[PDB]
DNA sequence: AGATTTTATGTTTAGATCTTTTATGCTTGCTTTT
DNA sequence: AAAAGCAAGCATAAAAGATCTAAACATAAAATCT
C-alpha cells in the first residue's frame, strides 16, 4: 500500500512480497501456500481486509487500516522476532 | 395450420384415463423377446452384484464411523473421495441409508444441489427430509420446518433411548459455497443437543475441501476420508467377470468390445453409459428374430430349433457364413437349401459346435492372457480384454506382436520360462475346474481342452529333465492352444453370427450422437440425403444452381469473411437463380435459427457467422 | 467432420424424394416404440423440420396412450407451464409447487404410485426459446428419468449439447436417430424470436399541429444534415403549435411511442430529437409534403 | 454377392453336379 | 489424483492454454491480473490445434465441456444464461502443476506451448 | 345443532417494471510493426 | 507496404434501485355431512 499510494491487492501479490521475505527470514521458510492463505482468509473474516464492492486466490481487496495502527501494532505486540521488526522498517 | 400449432398454449394435454409393457403381446410372447429379457435380466443383476461387492468395504468403514459417533462442539464429517462419475454414486449412497435404517443407528437426509440454492431452502429440505425420513421408516408443510421444530421433534421421540442424523451431501462440488459454510455452522451450532453426521461426495479431490471450508468453518470441522474405487477398476472387473464369462452366449465382437470401452476411456467415466450402450447392442442383436432367440443355453436351444417356423430359416441362410460353409460341402445341399427339415434336424450340431467354440476360446484366453501379460513391453497387452479384441479383430500367428512374444518369451532363462508356463498350466486348471465344470457343455469343453494341457506339462518336464527343448513348447503352446482354439471371428465355426454381435454401424449412429456432422453433410450436399438425380455435386464446394435454397445460401455464406452484409449477399444469390427476397428472407431466418450466423445489434443489415 | 482451427484462428424431383424420405421414417416407428419400451428415449437431429414426423408418430402409434406435446419452439412456454400442465391434467393433483424440482419430486411420487399408466412428451426443438437455460434441462432429464415416463424430442441448434452434461445426458437415455427431412422451418420459425412508408402510414393519422411539428424537426434535420429540445420548443412557441412545454413533451412522447423521433441526452442536460432515417428519403418525404 | 443369387448360382452348381 | 477421461484431460488442459498464453499468442503458436476469460469456440480452437488426431464433435465431447464446469475445474465468469449463443465466457480455475501431472499422464509437453 | 370441506378474501413475498447509472463490448478510426 | 494495436463512440446491456403488480400462502365465511 506504501509503495503502490493505496492500490487494491491480491492474495498472490501479498503471497509473493511475503515469500521475498520468507526465502531469507530464517524462521518463516517452513510456511506452505496454503497456510498463508487460510492466514490471509483469516485476516479477511476480521473485516481487517475488505473486498472491493472471480476465484478466492484472485480476487482485489482494501486494507481496512491506517499505517499509524499498524506502527502502534509493531511496538504493542509481544514477543515479536527482530527478523519481522526490522523487515517492518524497509 | 394444424391445431397442434396454437398462437396461445405451449402443451396439448392428450389424456386417455390417467388417475393418481408398452408393447402388445404379440411382442412379449415372441421368444426372442423372452431370450433378450432373460439375458439383459442376468447381465443386469450380474454387474449390479458386482458393483455392491465392490463398495461394501467402504459401505462397512461408513457405518462403523456412524456407529462410532452414536457411541459418543465439531460436527463428526466423512469425507467420501468418490470419482468423477456422479451418477452412479446415488446407489452407494441409497445403500449406506439402507445399511443404517437396517441397524436402527442412524436417520438420514440426503441434500441434493438443486434443493439447497439458499440457506433458507437447504435447512427446511435438510428438517423436511429428516422427519419425512423418520416418517418412512416406521406431512408438515415445508413452510414451518424450522431447526427447532426438528429439537423438538428429536425430543418427542428419541431422547428417550442416540440415533445419529446423518446428512448426506452428495454433490459438494455443486453447491453454492456461502450456503454450504453457513449450513456447516448452523449444524456445528447444534452439536451436543442434536448429534449431526456430514458425509460428503467429493467428485474430485481434497484440495477442494480445504478450497471451499474457510478457516473459521474448518475449525469446526473434524473429517475422516475414505475412498472409493477407481472407475477404470471398477470397468476392467466388470469387462473381465460379466462380459467375458463363459456362461452367457451372446458376445460381443472385438470392433464393439473396443467401441464400448472407447467411449469409457475417451469421454465418461460413468459405468452406467457403458451399460445402457451394452444393452442398445444386445437388444440390437436380439431383435433381429426368432433365429437370435437360439442364442441361448444348449437345453432351450433345442427347443427354440424344434419350435422354428420359415422366415428364421431364410434368416440363417441369409447370413454371410452359411455360404463358405455350403461350397465348403449334392442331394445334401439339396437338402439344405430347400428341404427346411434337415437344416433342422443339423441345427444342434452346429450350435454345440459354435458354443464349444466360445467356450474353448475363454479357456485358451485364461491360458495365454498370464504368458503373454508377464512380459515387459506386452506386445498384446496386460488384461484378458484387449487380447480379446486383439485375437478376434485378425488372426493371431499372422500379427507382428505375436512374433514379438515369441521372441522374448524365446529369450528367457529356463527357470522363469518353465515357472511362468507353470503358472499358466495351475491358473487354467484352476479356472477349468471353477469355472467351466458347473456350466453346461463345460464336460466336453473340459474332454476337449484337457489333454492338450497335459501335453504342454509333458512338454515342460521334457524342458525341465533335459536349450532348443524351449522352441519345442513354444510349438506345443501355440498348436494345440493358439492355433486351433483362439481362430479370429472370420474363421469362427459356420452360423457364429447368432452368438456375436459385428453390427458396429448402426449402433455406433444411435449411441454416439453427432448432429453437427448430419447438419453438415446436409447443409453441403443435400444429394446424400435427397438422392436427386440432378442435384449430385463432383465437389463440395462447386455450388450448383439446382441446389436446395438453403445450401445455396450457405455456400455463398461459406465462402467469405466474418461480419457479412446482407446486400451482396441478396446480389450473389440473386445471381445464382419478388419471391426471390422472400426465399432469401427465409433461409437466412432458417440458418439463424441453426445458431450458423445470428443478427448485428451495433450494426443494422449486417450479419456475424457464429462458425469458424 | 473435424473443423480446423486456422478458420477461427484467421477470422419437382424434389417433392417425389422427400417423400420417400419421409415414408423411411415413417417405417422406423415398431423400432421406436420398441425402443421407448426398452427405456431409452428418442432424439432427431436432422436438418429439416422434423414437426410433422412427431406428428405423425403421435397421430399413427400413439394415437390412444397418454401425450403430452410440448412445443418448444413457442417464445412464450415456461417449464411452469409444463409442470402445471402434467400436475393438473394427467394427475388432477391441482396446481404444481412453485418450486419446479419440488413439482418434479411430486410428479415421481405420483407416477411412482401408478405403473402402467405411461406419460408419452413429445418436445419439438428441445434447445427450444425458453429451454436454453441449464434449469429446464434439468428438469426434463429428471422427467425423462422416470420409468413411467417417455420421451420423444427433436435437436436443431448445432450448439445444443453444451447444456447437458454428463449427469443431464446420463438421466436423458437417449437413443439419437438421423431424421433428416428436408422440410423447410415454417413453424418454427413463423413465431416471434425470429421505414419511410410506415412514416407516411402514421403521419397520416396525426393532427395539423403534430403535423407542423414534426415538419419543424424535418426542416431542423435537412437544414443541419439532432435538434436540441429548446429550439423545437421556441419555434413551436412561435408558430404556435403548442399552448406550453408540457404539450409538446406530450407530443414528443406520442412520436417516440410511434418511433418517428429518437430521443438522445446529452451531458449538458439538453435533449436531442434525431430522426432515425436518412436524408435522401426525408428529402423526399418533405417534397411529398409540399 | 447377393444373397438370391448365391443361393441359386450355388443350387444351379449343385443340380448341374 | 483427480482421473479423468483422455479427451477432458486435453479439453483441460486446451482450457488452461487459453486461460494463461493470452488471445494474441494463439496465431503464433497454433497455426503451425489474472487467468484470462476465454469463449468456447476458443476452447476448441486450441483442442483442435492441440489434440494432433481430429477426433469429431459428437456430443460428448460438449457434454465433456459443461462437466468440467460443473465440476468447478472450469468456471462461468460471464455469459451463463446464453451458453449457446456464443457470447459465454469461461473461465480456467486450476493451477499449472496439476497441468504439467496431466501432461506427463498424457504425454502432451504443456510448456512447449506456454 | 355441531363437524367438514368449500370458497372467498386478505397478506406477503417473489417477480415484473421504471428509471438511473455505469460498463464491458461491438464497432470505428486511426496507428503502427513486420 | 500488411496486419496487429491504441484512443473514440455509440450501443446493448447490466447493475440497481425504487416500484408496482401477479400469484402463492394463510385465513375466514359457509354450504355440507352427520
Amino acid at each position: 500500500s506504501q509503495i503502490y499510494d493505496r492500490d487494491s491487492f491480491n492474495f498472490e501479490i501479498i503471497y509473493a512480497r511475503f515469500s521475498k521475505f520468507a526465502k531469507v527470514s530464517t524462521t518463516m521458510q517452513a510456511v506452505e501456500r496454503s497456510i498463508v492463505l487460510k492466514a490471509f482468509e483469516h485476516l479477511r473474516i476480521a473485516e481487517l481486509i475488505m473486498p472491493l464492492t472471480v476465484q478466492k486466490e484472485f480476487e482485489m481487496h482494501k486494507l481496512a487500516l491506517t499505517y499509524s495502527q499498524i506502527h502502534h501494532c509493531m511496538q504493542r505486540y509481544q514477543a515479536l522476532p527482530t527478523e519481522v521488526a526490522q523487515w517492518a522498517q524497509s | 395450420m394444424d391445431p397442434t400449432i396454437s398462437v396461445s398454449k405451449g402443451c396439448f394435454v392428450y389424456k386417455n384415463g390417467a388417475t393418481r409393457s408398452l408393447l402388445g403381446k404379440e411382442v412379449v410372447q415372441q421368444p426372442f423377446y423372452e431370450e433378450y429379457r432373460k439375458a439383459w435380466n442376468q447381465i443386469n443383476d450380474h454387474i449390479a452384484d458386482l458393483q455392491h461387492r465392490s463398495y461394501a468395504r467402504t459401505l462397512e468403514q461408513l457405518v462403523d464411523f456412524v456407529v462410532g459417533q452414536a457411541e459418543r462442539e465439531v460436527l463428526p464429517t466423512a469425507a467420501l473421495l468418490t470419482g468423477i462419475n456422479q451418477p452412479d454414486h446415488l446407489s452407494q449412497f441409497t445403500a449406506l441409508t439402507q445399511r443404517l435404517h437396517a441397524q436402527r443407528a442412524a436417520m438420514v437426509c440426503v441434500l441434493q444441489s438443486r434443493d439447497c440454492a439458499t440457506l433458507k431452502a437447504a435447512v427446511e429440505t435438510l428438517v423436511f427430509g429428516l422427519v419425512e425420513d423418520n416418517a418412512e421408516v416406521e406431512r408438515l408443510r415445508r413452510s414451518q420446518c424450522t431447526m427447532k421444530q426438528l429439537k423438538s421433534w428429536y425430543t418427542n421421540n428419541f431422547d428417550s433411548e442416540r440415533r445419529q442424523l446423518v446428512v448426506i451431501l452428495p454433490d459438494f462440488e455443486c453447491f453454492n459455497a456461502s450456503v454450504l459454510q453457513d449450513l456447516i455452522l448452523i449444524l456445528s451450532a447444534h452439536c451436543g443437543s442434536l448429534p449431526f453426521v456430514l458425509v460428503l461426495g467429493v467428485a474430485t479431490a481434497m484440495t477442494a475441501v480445504h478450497g471451499t471450508l474457510p478457516y473459521h468453518v474448518s475449525s469446526k470441522i473434524r473429517l475422516r476420508v475414505f475412498q472409493t474405487q477407481a472407475a477404470p477398476t471398477g470397468l476392467n472387473e466388470v469387462l473381465d467377470k460379466v462380459l467375458l464369462s463363459p456362461k452367457y452366449a451372446f458376445h460381443l465382437s472385438g470392433k464393439t468390445f473396443k467401441f464400448l470401452t472407447h467411449i469409457f476411456l475417451y469421454y465418461d467415466f460413468s459405468i452406467h453409459g457403458f451399460i445402457q450402450g451394452f444393452k442398445y447392442c444386445l437388444m440390437e442383436h436380439f431383435f433381429g428374430g426368432n433365429a437370435f432367440a437360439l442364442c441361448t443355453d444348449y437345453s432351450k436351444a433345442l427347443g427354440r430349433i424344434k419350435q422354428l417356423t420359415h422366415e428364421d430359416m431364410e434368416t440363417i441362410r441369409r447370413l454371410p457364413s452359411f455360404r463358405p460353409y455350403v461350397e465348403q460341402i449334392c442331394k445334401r445341399i439339396i437338402a439344405v437349401l430347400t428341404d427346411d427339415d434337415y437344416l433342422k434336424k443339423k441345427l444342434p450340431q452346429l450350435l454345440r459346435d459354435c458354443l464349444l467354440h466360445f467356450l474353448l476360446f475363454r479357456c485358451s484366453l485364461e491360458f495365454l492372457t498370464e504368458l503373454v501379460g508377464d512380459l515387459p513391453r506386452c506386445p498384446l497387452g496386460k488384461l484378458r480384454r484387449e487380447l480379446y479384441v486383439n485375437c478376434l479383430n485378425r488372426a493371431i500367428i499372422s500379427t507382428p506382436e505375436y512374433k514379438e512374444c515369441l521372441q522374448m518369451l524365446s529369450f528367457l532363462s529356463k527357470d522363469e520360462f518353465v515357472a511362468k508356463v507353470n503358472r499358466a498350466l495351475e491358473r487354467t486348471e484352476q479356472f477349468l475346474v471353477e469355472e467351466i465344470a458347473p456350466l453346461e457343455l463345460g464336460e466336453a469343453c473340459t474332454a476337449v481342452l484337457r489333454p492338450k494341457l497335459e501335453a504342454i506339462r509333458l512338454a515342460v518336464d521334457e524342458v525341465v529333465k533335459a536349450g532348443r527343448a524351449l522352441q519345442k513348447t513354444l510349438q506345443l503352446i501355440e498348436t494345440q492352444i493358439v492355433q486351433d482354439h483362439l481362430r479370429a471371428l472370420q474363421d469362427a465355426p459356420p452360423i457364429h453370427e447368432l452368438f456375436v454381435f459385428s453390427d458396429i454401424a448402426t449402433v455406433r449412429r444411435n449411441i454416439i450422437g453427432a448432429p453437427r456432422a448430419a447438419l453438415h453433410t446436409a447443409l453441403n450436399n443435400p444429394h446424400f440425403y435427397m438422392q436427386c438425380k440432378c442435384c449430385e455435386l463432383q465437389d463440395q464446394s462447386l455450388l450448383v444452381g439446382t441446389l436446395p435454397d438453403l445450401s445455396v445460401v450457405y455456400k455463398l455464406h461459406l465462402e467469405c469473411g466474418r461480419m457479412i452484409n446482407l446486400f451482396d449477399w441478396l446480389q450473389a444469390f440473386r445471381s445464382v437463380v419478388p419471391q426471390i427476397q422472400a426465399r432469401f428472407t427465409r433461409a437466412v431466418a432458417e440458418l439463424q435459427f441453426l445458431g450458423y450466423i445470428k443478427m448485428s445489434k451495433r450494426k443494422t443489415d449486417h450479419a456475424t457467422r457464429l462458425t469458424w | 467432420f473435424v473443423p480446423e482451427s486456422d478458420g477461427y484462428f484467421h477470422s419437382a424431383e424434389h417433392e417425389g424424394s422427400i417423400n420417400a424420405i419421409m415414408e423411411e421414417y415413417r417405417s422406423y416407428f415398431p423400432k421406436w416404440m420398441c425402443i421407448l419400451n426398452e427405456g431409452f428415449n428418442i432424439l432427431l437431429y436432422g436438418l429439416g423440420s422434423k414437426h410433422q414426423l412427431l406428428q405423425s408418430f403421435h397421430r399413427e402409434v400413439l394415437h390412444k396412450q397418454t401425450v403430452l406435446v410440448v412445443n418448444g419452439f413457442f417464445p412464450s412456454l415456461t417449464i411452469k407451464d409444463m409442470l402445471d400442465s402434467i400436475t393438473s391434467d394427467i394427475l388432477d393433483a391441482g396446481i404444481s409447487p412453485a418450486n419446479p424440482h419440488e413439482a418434479v419430486d411430486m410428479i415421481e411420487e405420483e407416477f411412482a404410485l401408478i405403473p402402467e399408466t405411461h406419460l408419452f412428451l413429445i418436445v419439438h426443438n428441445l434447445d427450444g426459446a425458453m429451454l436454453r437455460n441449464v434449469k429446464a434441462q434439468a428438469i426434463l432429464s429428471r422427467l425423462a428419468r422416470i420409468p413411467n415416463i417417455h420421451l420423444l424430442a427433436s435437436i436443431d441448434h448445432i450448439n445444443t449439447p453444451l447444456l447437458w452434461d454428463q449427469g443431464k445426458l446420463c438421466s436423458f437415455n437417449f437413443s439419437w436417430w438421423d431424421c433428416t427431412t428436408m422440410l423447410p422451418y415454417t413453424n418454427e420459425t413463423a413465431f416471434e424470436n425470429s421505414a419511410l412508408s410506415s412514416m407516411r402510414s402514421v403521419f397520416s393519422s396525426l393532427t395539423t399541429n403534430s403535423r407542423g411539428i414534426y415538419m419543424l424537426i424535418v426542416k431542423y434535420q435537412l437544414k443541419n444534415k439532432g435538434m436540441p429540445f429548446r429550439d423545437l420548443y421556441s419555434s413551436c412557441r412561435e408558430a404556435f403549435l403548442v399552448s406550453s412545454d408540457l404539450a409538446l413533451r406530450a407530443q414528443l412522447t406520442e412520436f417516440l411511442d410511434h418511433k418517428l423521433v429518437k430521443s438522445k441526452r446529452s451531458v449538458d442536460g439538453s435533449e436531442q430529437l434525431t430522426i432515425p432515417i436518412d436524408g435522401a428519403l426525408l428529402q423526399q418525404f418533405l417534397e411529398e409534403q409540399e | 454377392e447377393d444373397y438370391e443369387i448365391w443361393k441359386a448360382r450355388m443350387l444351379a452348381k449343385a443340380q448341374a453336379k | 489424483s483427480l482421473e479423468l477421461p483422455y479427451y477432458a484431460k486435453f479439453l483441460l488442459i486446451a482450457a488452461f492454454l487459453a486461460s494463461h498464453n493470452a488471445a494474441k499468442q494463439d496465431k503464433r503458436l497454433f497455426v503451425k491480473l489474472g487467468p484470462k476469460s476465454f469463449s468456447i469456440d476458443r476452447l476448441l480452437a486450441i483442442f483442435y490445434a492441440i489434440l494432433e488426431e481430429k477426433v469429431g464433435l459428437t456430443c460428448n465431447l460438449l457434454s465433456q465441456i459443461s462437466t468440467l464446469v460443473h465440476l468447478n475445474l472450469l468456471s462461468f465468469v460471464s455469459g451463463e444464461q446464453n451458453i449457446m449463443e456464443g457470447s459465454a465466457r469461461l473461465q480456467c480455475t486450476i493451477g499449472l502443476e496439476f497441468v504439467l501431472q496431466i501432461g506427463k499422464v498424457v504425454g502432451f509437453n504443456v510448456r512447449q506451448y506456454l
